[PDB]
């Protein structure tokens, strides 16, 4: 049994609500409104985000009527709004991502919709017409947090609804009705990290890939980690038909990263992955070179560059074909498959061929990874 | 067995008070919609506020439905038993039972009104006044004197003054098991 | 140097107000509102109470124009109204001074007033006018808590103003402008006692005294104790002119009760101060008799009927002109003029006379006392 | 000394926004009232509230007086130096100043109306709006369409239209420090 041998402050907020907690871009609240008169909309709440892109809230009709939604787009406010078949989008504001909490709000004031970040003023957009709307003698309006009803490519302008940010202190159109805040009590995978640093965390319990090319062909990987545990499967390639593991960087112990083809070492080096400080390996690999870097100081091979090319020479002809790549584990492979089979837990971000892998961007994320937060180290 | 996990309660309140009833049932699977019935009848025009939260990571696992009738001004008809109900395919779903009743101070129908009556005649005055709660006591006072030891002593409802030789005031309370509601102060000018 | 064998719970309450701070009768809090268009009055307030008579607050214009003025009286809610001349006096509700905090509110809806405990009404009179009165462009209206701005005398039905009551979570016409609640934090004698039992706190450093007649001639006290101090002077009777102490009861040590005239004892009894127990010290005096009690168990007096009679002799001559009445202490009087003189620190109710002494009614509190709330006995 | 101890702070918004100012000043005695000055002049008429705390036995001891002035829907006007004033004796007082500015998004004065126009025919749309902040650029769209790179590039105030074929629409942004407002969306019919 492998134990933490650096923890990190897993707790939580039972005041909070975490926008993040479902991959399947599914929001994670909504309520339906039935009123007898005429309304005016009007949401106000805290938010707090690294996340630079995502989805807050959805208001209004069926998907080609009327409504609205607020999003955060190059981490800042985006507002697109249809009113009957007329898109349209705005953007304006301060930062959002900055990882304070703040308050935000959406209202249907006059005949215009105001924005306001912290009590103040950022976008005023006339509108012509309500949100809520007529039918069968009441007026009615949906109101969906952290997602939207239907499928982000009938937006006015696509965007990956999945936002890692939590919120709190809210309040949908008035009324203090504790009715969320009781069931984000019961459920602790609906609160959010008390205090937030930036970075993904992996709480060793899943992965995430995705469906990269890499064809020659190049293979860089740049892992800005901190380690919660000795061993764990840092970056991996798979090839699903053979459940292969082509390429793969993982942890172990003594106590050393390791570059590796299938079953075979390649190059080791030393890391004090327990006192919880950002390390950065770095592997680069391609016909001829096979190289693996931890804070720019390189580790004797385990080949020979003889040996080392009857395994670029297998790595390569992998390549040929599909290939899953994986960040933080491996599916179900013999234990023989590989060095390091055991998922990672701590915090990492991944570079894959000087492009920066995005979690919500992923074929399929694990729901218990974040994004875009780490919990702090708990200093003992 | 039952989709429901939260039943109403109950709200009882003076005329005007708003106030809410809500249910919370937990469903398998796209939530159904949740609709109120009082005295067994469907409710069709009415604030409500339904809440969704899933629990799974799709939209076909198990769900969390939360549903909150309000009513605004309560008036005498909003009285009654409401509780939830839910479609679950062609089978049907009632919550618990939850009463709302009106009960508050005395409510005036008729007050004394101001007149001008010659002096040493007869005249009379009135004063009604409705519950709930009932019964409602009555009370006179004339020039701020009341004209019994206790409320429901004395005249009540209609009050007659065999004569005045000079102009005075009557007042009319109003008790009942909430507490009292004074009327407005009459004024008979004499000539 | 004397000590607190019996400490008390002196906790106070930041988030509260005192209404009895003042024996002078003064409000402890005036506002004074101008405002720009007609405005309805709404106060509301949460309070405790154990005094069955006070006023809460008043509110309105001058004296002998328009106002109103809620209060306690009976421990029942009393209303007050005058607009323009004409009194009025309205009472009901349940009972106030019960000692559980409660909420309070009076407002202006509809052409009535209303009056609230709980949010539920209990008071509803009809009014001819708006309580904010026009003065130079500008609508005004002035608002004084525990007190009103004129004397009594003046009321519509009097009543004695000091009110040994508690209040928080105030709103005075909708607002949280934190202004009292800022004072009250930096001056502690403004907040109240955290728990409040029953009977009247001396705290030992100051006392109160009545101008009660004894005229053939009787004396007769009941006080129900609860000592925080071995020595201390629970009952007593003053000659101003002479400086003299012709009747007085104390407590000293060892550890017992002491009657007694002028310099000379009458009688002893012992007793237990230093277990925070109620206890109730009995003394009846009148020509010939001269028995001190302490829980229906006499004690052997210190004369002989003989000597006991050129005391009775002497007291009877000093009522025989004026006398105040002291309780809990003494003016400043040579330590030779009577057996205690110190202050006395705890609890303590007097009868004195088959009459009930409300310390509201004496000719002078020293303030620091509380007339109807004594804080608990802090357990060890 | 001066009898003050707190002095105004200071509220700037958008117009609309309510905010309070307030000094609170220690004296000796029945309180003096305090006034509101504004610009160094009186101010007459307006919305303030004052709370008096006695600190003493008596009404005769030290006092505490706290005087907020509010202003309700802030508009230009209100702009200004505020500072309070208290008169002891033949003597006078006052605070030191705050200051309340106004200061939010872009506000409109014309927009682009809607129009009827015959086929290939020029006409021209006009659309003003006022600070502060200022400056405030402007920024034109066309069937939701920029009509220019960004903000203060291209027409502004008057956009000439050379003709349209068809029906189209033209909106209008204007942008200061503070964000931006879009107008409404005007929409020429052709014939
Ligand atoms: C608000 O959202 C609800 C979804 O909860 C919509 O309800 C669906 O409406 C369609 C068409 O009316 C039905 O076919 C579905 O079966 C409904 N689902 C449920 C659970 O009732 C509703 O139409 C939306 N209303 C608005 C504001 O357009
Ligand atoms: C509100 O209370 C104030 C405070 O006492 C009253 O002001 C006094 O009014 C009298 C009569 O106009 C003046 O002679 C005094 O000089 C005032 N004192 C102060 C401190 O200004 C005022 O009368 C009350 N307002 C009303 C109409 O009830
Ligand atoms: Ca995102
Ligand atoms: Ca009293
Ligand atoms: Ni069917
Ligand atoms: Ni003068």
């Amino acid at each position: 049994d492998i134990l933490p041998c650096v923890p990190f402050s897993v707790a939580k907020s039972v005041k909070s609500l975490y926008l993040g907690r479902m991959f399947s871009g599914t929001p994670v609240i909504r309520l339906r409104f039935k009123r007898l008169q005429p309304t005016r909309l009007v949401a106000e709440f805290d938010f707090r985000t690294f996340d630079p892109e995502g989805i807050l809230l959805f208001a209004g009709g069926h998907q080609d009527s009327t409504w609205i939604v607020l999003a955060l787009r190059a981490g800042r406010l985006e507002l697109q709004l249809r009113y009957n078949g007329v898109g349209r989008v705005t953007s304006s504001g301060p930062v959002i991502n900055h990882g304070m909490w703040q308050t935000i709000s959406v209202e249907e004031l006059a005949r215009n919709l105001v924005i306001k970040v912290n009590r103040d003023a950022v976008m005023k957009i006339a509108v012509a017409g309500d949100l809520f709307q007529p039918e069968r003698g009441l007026y009615h309006l949906n109101l969906t947090v952290g997602g939207i009803p239907f499928h982000e490519k009938d937006l006015v302008q696509p965007i990956n609804p999945r936002l890692d940010g939590c919120m709190r202190s809210w309040n949908w159109l008035n009324g203090e009705d504790t009715t969320i805040q009781e069931t984000v009590k019961v459920n602790t995978r609906m609160q959010c990290f008390s205090v937030t640093e930036r970075g993904s965390f992996y709480p060793g319990s899943g992965f995430a890939f995705y469906s990269l090319d890499y064809m020659t062909w190049e293979v860089e990987v740049v892992a800005h980690i901190r380690p919660a545990a000795d061993t764990g499967v840092l970056f991996a390639l798979w090839a699903p038909d053979l459940r292969a593991v082509p390429l793969s960087v993982a942890l172990v112990d003594k106590q050393l990263v390791v570059l590796a083809v299938e079953h075979t070492a390649l190059a080791l080096m030393e890391i004090k992955v327990c006192d919880g400080q950002e390390h950065v390996v770095t592997v680069s690999l391609r016909d001829g070179e096979a190289t693996l870097e931890v804070d720019g100081t390189r580790g004797q091979s385990e080949v020979s560059a003889a040996q080392l090319q009857e395994r670029l020479a297998v790595l390569e002809r992998h390549l040929r074909s599909p290939v899953l790549t994986f960040a933080g584990g491996l599916p179900d492979v013999p234990v023989t498959s590989a060095p390091v089979t055991a998922f990672y837990r701590g915090c990492m971000t991944l570079e894959v061929n000087r492009r920066l892998l995005d979690l919500d961007e992923a074929a399929y994320k694990h729901s218990d990874i974040t994004a875009h937060s780490c919990p702090p180290v708990e200093p003992a | 067995e039952s989709p429901f996990v939260g039943n109403p309660g109950n709200i009882t309140g003076a005329r005007g008070l708003t106030g809410t009833l809500r249910c919370q049932l937990q469903v398998q699977g796209e939530p159904p919609e949740v609709h109120w019935l009082r005295d067994g009848q469907i409710l069709e025009l009415a604030d409500s506020t339904q809440t969704q939260v899933p629990l799974g990571e799709d939209e076909q696992d198990d769900w969390i439905v939360v549903s909150q009738l309000r009513i605004t001004s309560l008036q005498l008809s909003d009285t009654g038993q409401y509780q939830c109900l839910v479609f679950l395919g062609h089978q049907t779903f009632v919550s618990q039972p939850g009463y709302v009743g009106l009960e508050g101070l005395p409510y005036f129908l008729e007050e004394p009104e101001d007149r001008t009556v010659a002096a040493n005649t007869p005249f009379n005055l009135s004063c009604q006044a409705q519950g709930p709660p009932e019964p409602v006591d009555l009370l006179w006072l004339q020039d701020a004197v009341p004209l019994a030891t206790a409320p429901g002593h004395g005249p009540q409802r209609s009050l007659h003054v065999p004569g005045l030789n000079k102009t005075s005031s009557f007042s009319c309370e109003a008790h009942n098991a909430k507490g009292v509601t004074t009327s407005r102060t009459a004024t008979i000018t004499v000539l």
